DNA sequence: GTAGGCACGTCTGCTCGGCTCGAGTGTTCGATCGCGACTGAGGACGAACGCGCCCCCACCCCCTTTTATAGGCGCCCTTC
DNA sequence: GAAGGGCGCCTATAAAAGGGGGTGGGGGCGTTTTTTTTTTTTTTTTTTTTCGAACACTCGAGCCGAGCAGACGTGCCTAC
């Protein structure tokens, strides 16, 4: 179970819009900023601010 | 549809041997647009051998 | 998006378009090599674009 | 020395197993112009949560009685 | 019955000593089940322009190879 956690966790580090899992969220309920979905749109490091 | 256009093509540019060739060096044309003219400076002309 | 990808154009170009990490992590996992010919390589480094 | 008949060998075809094909169904990706520019969302931010309640343990408290001292008040009883 | 009066207990302080009790603090088990059949709802199901393929997977199917069996052909034994 914790290995199965921390895979989840770890994954969910890198990339938080993994289909068909849970999607990690804060108190607010807010979808957490991993660094995939930092990179990857409009608003995101490669065409946003690089 | 004009941002993913540029995306793609931006890269190609006519080099000083003057064949157009993009970024890992392939040829495009051996001579810009068939001839080597420049767009800005032609005109509409008739020919008259058509006659 | 599916056909720029099967170009044998460096892998730091084909993330400025659309794929961002996927083309990064497949890059990376077979050890492509990019030689900076590009304009786009090049500006995102800063030297001078050819 | 020789000829006919029974068993074994040769040949071809049918059955089974093995190997590769696609219409179909599924997933699953993705992007959805540019920019703005205003505030102000400025109160949050309610959800925090039990996850499911379970036992073992540790430590501190309530539990009577003494007496003086006094307001606060609940209850019984007589009068209304 | 309603109401005012009189009597008496209430809380604080103290301070101790034995034992029951409580709120913990922490760990456990991660259950399974009792059902209430649930807040996990259908977001919007879509209001559709929907893909847009690419890729994987499904399931079936047909050609082809080996083995088997009978017909055809050959090999072996017996009788005049």
């Amino acid at each position: 179970e914790d290995v199965k956690l921390l895979q989840f966790h770890v994954a969910t580090m890198v990339d938080n819009e993994l289909p068909g899992l849970p999607r990690a969220m804060q108190k607010s309920g807010r979808p957490l900023k991993s660094l995939k979905q930092r990179l990857k749109g409009k608003e995101g490091r490669v065409r946003g601010n690089l | 549809i004009q941002r993913r256009l540029i995306k793609s093509m931006e890269s190609v540019m006519v080099k000083y041997d003057a064949t157009v060739r993009n970024s890992i060096n392939q040829v495009v044309q051996l001579r810009y647009g068939e001839d080597g003219l420049a767009g800005e400076s032609v005109e509409f002309q008739n020919l008259a051998t058509l006659k | 998006r599916h056909g720029v990808n099967r170009q044998d154009t460096g892998p730091l170009m084909k993330c400025s378009f659309e794929e961002t990490v996927d083309v990064l992590m497949e890059a990376a996992a077979h050890g492509e090599s990019d030689p900076m010919k590009g304009v786009s390589e090049n500006i995102m480094l800063g030297q001078l674009a050819p």
